[PDB]
C-alpha cells in the first residue's frame, strides 16, 4: 500500500547500484513488484517485474544480464541490483506494486501498477 | 412483493426400512430473502446434531439450501422439518411420510 | 461436457441495515461444489482435492488476498451507494460471476449483480453496464463504478484470464471424480392426493444430475410432472416424477432415462 525505495544517488561509468523498496502491508509476497523508471523528456518505462518464486522475472531488453530484481518476502523489501552502468541509465527510478491474478503475465506497462513510491534518483557519469 | 416463501421437501436418502439407519432430509428452496430458521424435529422436539450445505441459490436468483441427519426411523417416531422466514406468520411445519 | 462445467463463483451479501452484514461465497464446477466461503473465515476453503486445480500454492494466496480485499471493500461500497441514493435497508446483493471453457482453448465468461432478487446490471467487456429493466438509480450508480479504472482491470483480468485457467486445471485434476455414474434405485407408490390419485415414480441415489423420468401409457407420453431434482448430502440425487390421474386408469407405466443404464431405460409398470 505504501512503497518507500532508498538507494539513489551518483555513480560514475562502470560502476554498481543497489537499489531497495519497503513494503508497508500485508501479504507483501502476493504482490507484483516492479522498478520502473523515467529519464528526462522520455515516458515513464519498465525495468524489471517480479512476482511468484516459480516464476521467472522479467527484464527490459536494455537492462537485461546487467541489471537484476529481487525479494526478501521476510524482509518486506524489493531490491535492483544494477550493474555495469551506463549514462544512458540516468534516471529517476520508481517502485510499483500491483494484486495480479494467476492467470495474467507480469505486466510491462506502468499504467498497470497501483502503488507508486515518489522515487530515487540516480546519476552516471563519463 | 419481492419476497417469496420457501418450498419445503421433507425426504430421505433410502427407502424407509423400520430399526435400520438412513438419512432424513430437508431441502427448503425458492425462497427469497436469504435470512431463514431450519430445523429437524424428532417426536416434535428439535434435533440437534443436524447438518447442512452451505446457503446457495439457482440461476433466477431464489435461495436453496439441504438440512439433513443420520437417524434410524421407528414405527411410533414422527419426524418433521419446521421452517420460519419473514413471508410465514408462523414456523411452518412439513412432516415426514415414508412414502416420499 | 465441456459446456455442463461452468465455473460459477455465487456470493450471497446481506445488509440487515447500516451495522449488520454478513457476505458467504460458494463455487460450482458444473454441479459439483468446489469451494466455500464464510463470512467468519478470513480464507476460502476447499472442498475437494483437487479444488486448486492446477495452481500453486502462492496462485492461490494471490486470489486469496483479492477476494479478502474485494470482500472488505464490496460491504464499504454496498454501505456508502444506499446512504448516496437513499435506498433504505434492508439490502440483499448476489453475485453469479465465472466462466465456461470451449474447445479449441476458447472461454464464455459473465458477471451478474441482482439487488433483491432482481438482475440490476452487468460487466461487459471492460465496463459495468445496467439490464435492461434496470432502474434510473442504477445507471448513476454504474457511472461512479466505471470511473475505477483499477477495477475495471481486475474484473477482467479474472473473467477473462484466471477464470479460464481455473477451469481447465479443474477439469484435468478433477476429471476422474467428474467422469462417474452412479445407477439409481426406481420403485413406484401410492402417493397420496377430489377424484383423482398421484402415482409416484421414484428415482434415487442417482449422479450426474441430467435424467428424463416421464409417465407413459407403452409408447404413449402423459402430463408428466416430474418435480425437483432435491440433493443428497452425498452428492447423489432423488426425483419423484408424479402423475395426477382418475381413479382406475392403472395401465400405465414409468420409463427412466438416465447416462449410468448406458442407453437401455428402467420401466416400471404398476
Ligand atoms: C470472478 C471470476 C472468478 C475467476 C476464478 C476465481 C477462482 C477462485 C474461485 C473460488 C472462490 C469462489 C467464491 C466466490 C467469490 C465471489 C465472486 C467473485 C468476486 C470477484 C472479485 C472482484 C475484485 C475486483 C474489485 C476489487 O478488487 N476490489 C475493490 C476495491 O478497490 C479499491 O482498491 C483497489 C486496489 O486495492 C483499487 O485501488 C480500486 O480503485 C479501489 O477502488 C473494488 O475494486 C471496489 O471496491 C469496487 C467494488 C467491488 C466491485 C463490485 C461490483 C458490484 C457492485 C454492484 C453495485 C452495488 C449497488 C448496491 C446499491
Ligand atoms: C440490525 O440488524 C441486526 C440483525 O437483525 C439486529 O441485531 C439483533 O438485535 C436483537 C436485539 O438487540 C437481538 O435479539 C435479542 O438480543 C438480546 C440482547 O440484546 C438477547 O437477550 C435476546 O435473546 C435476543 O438475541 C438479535 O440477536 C440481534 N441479531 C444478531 C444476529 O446479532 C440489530 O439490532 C439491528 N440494528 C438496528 C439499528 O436496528
Ligand atoms: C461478517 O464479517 C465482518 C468482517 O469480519 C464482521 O464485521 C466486524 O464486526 C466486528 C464486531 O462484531 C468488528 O470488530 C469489526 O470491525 C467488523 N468489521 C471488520 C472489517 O472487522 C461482521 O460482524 C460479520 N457478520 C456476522 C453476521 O458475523
Ligand atoms: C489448450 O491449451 C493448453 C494449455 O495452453 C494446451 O496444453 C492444449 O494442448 C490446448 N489445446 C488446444 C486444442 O488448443
Ligand atoms: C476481456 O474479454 C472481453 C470480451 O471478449 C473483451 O471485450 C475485453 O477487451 C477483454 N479484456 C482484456 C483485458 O483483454
Ligand atoms: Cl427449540
Ligand atoms: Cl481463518
Ligand atoms: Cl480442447
Ligand atoms: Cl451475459
Ligand atoms: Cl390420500
Amino acid at each position: 500500500v505504501q512503497l518507500v525505495e532508498s538507494g539513489g544517488g551518483l555513480v560514475q561509468a562502470g560502476g554498481s547500484l543497489r537499489l531497495s523498496c519497503a513494503a508497508s502491508g500485508s501479504s507483501f509476497s502476493s504482490y507484483t513488484m516492479g522498478w520502473f523508471r523515467q529519464a528526462p523528456g522520455k515516458e515513464r518505462e519498465i525495468v524489471a517485474g517480479i512476482r511468484w518464486s516459480d516464476e521467472s522475472p522479467i527484464y527490459a531488453d536494455s537492462v537485461k544480464g546487467r541489471f537484476t530484481i529481487s525479494r526478501d518476502n521476510a524482509k518486506n523489501t524489493l531490491y535492483l541490483q544494477m550493474n555495469s552502468l551506463k549514462p544512458e541509465d540516468t534516471a529517476v527510478y520508481y517502485c510499483a506494486a500491483r494484486l495480479v491474478p494467476p492467470g495474467i503475465p507480469i505486466p510491462r506497462t506502468s499504467e498497470s501498477m497501483r502503488y507508486w513510491g515518489k522515487g530515487t534518483l540516480v546519476t552516471v557519469s563519463s | 412483493m419481492i419476497q417469496r416463501t420457501p418450498k419445503i421437501q421433507v425426504y430421505s436418502r433410502h427407502p424407509a426400512e423400520n430399526g435400520k439407519s438412513n438419512f432424513l432430509n430437508c431441502y427448503v428452496s425458492g425462497f427469497h430473502p436469504s435470512d431463514i430458521e431450519v430445523d429437524l424435529l424428532k417426536n416434535g422436539e428439535r434435533i440437534e446434531k443436524v447438518e447442512h450445505s452451505d446457503l446457495s441459490f439457482s440461476k433466477d436468483w431464489s435461495f436453496y439450501l439441504l438440512y439433513y441427519t443420520e437417524f434410524t426411523p421407528t414405527e411410533k417416531d414422527e419426524y418433521a422439518c419446521r421452517v420460519n422466514h419473514v413471508t410465514l406468520s408462523q414456523p411452518k411445519i412439513v412432516k415426514w411420510d415414508r412414502d416420499m | 461436457m465441456q459446456r455442463l462445467f461452468p465455473l460459477r463463483c455465487l456470493q450471497i451479501s446481506s445488509f440487515a441495515n447500516s451495522s449488520w452484514t454478513r457476505t458467504d461465497g460458494l463455487a460450482w464446477l458444473g454441479e459439483l461444489q468446489t469451494h466455500s466461503w464464510s463470512n467468519d473465515s478470513d480464507t476460502v476453503r476447499s472442498l475437494k482435492p483437487w479444488s486448486q486445480g492446477t495452481f500453486s500454492d502462492q496462485q492461490w494466496e494471490t486470489l486469496q488476498h483479492i477476494f479478502r480485499v474485494y470482500r472488505s471493500s464490496f460491504t464499504r461500497d454496498v454501505k456508502e451507494f444506499a446512504k448516496m441514493l437513499r435506498l433504505s435497508y434492508p439490502l440483499e446483493l448476489q453475485v453469479s460471476a465465472g466462466c465456461e471453457v470451449h474447445p479449441g482453448n476458447a472461454s464464455n465468461n459473465f458477471f451478474h449483480v441482482a439487488f433483491q432478487g432482481k438482475d440490476i446490471l452487468s460487466f461487459q467487456g471492460t465496463s459495468w453496464e445496467p439490464t435492461q429493466e434496470a432502474p434510473l438509480w442504477v445507471n448513476l450508480a454504474i457511472q461512479v463504478l466505471n470511473q475505477d479504472k483499477w477495477t475495471r482491470e481486475t474484473v477482467q483480468w479474472l473473467l477473462n484470464g484466471t477464470c479460464p485457467q481455473f477451469v481447465s486445471g479443474l477439469l484435468e485434476s478433477g476429471k476422474s471424480e467428474l467422469k462417474k455414474q452412479v445407477k439409481p434405485k426406481a420403485w413406484l407408490s401410492r402417493g397420496p392426493s377430489p377424484g383423482r390419485l398421484l402415482l409416484v415414480c421414484h428415482v434415487s441415489g442417482f449422479y450426474p444430475k441430467p435424467v428424463w423420468v416421464k409417465w407413459m401409457r407403452e409408447q404413449e407420453q402423459q402430463g408428466t410432472q416430474p418435480g425437483d431434482i432435491l440433493p443428497n448430502a452425498d452428492e447423489t440425487w432423488y426425483l419423484r416424477a408424479t402423475l395426477d390421474v382418475v381413479a382406475g386408469a392403472a395401465g400405465l407405466s414409468c420409463r427412466v432415462k438416465h447416462s449410468s443404464l448406458e442407453g437401455q431405460d428402467i420401466v416400471l409398470y404398476w
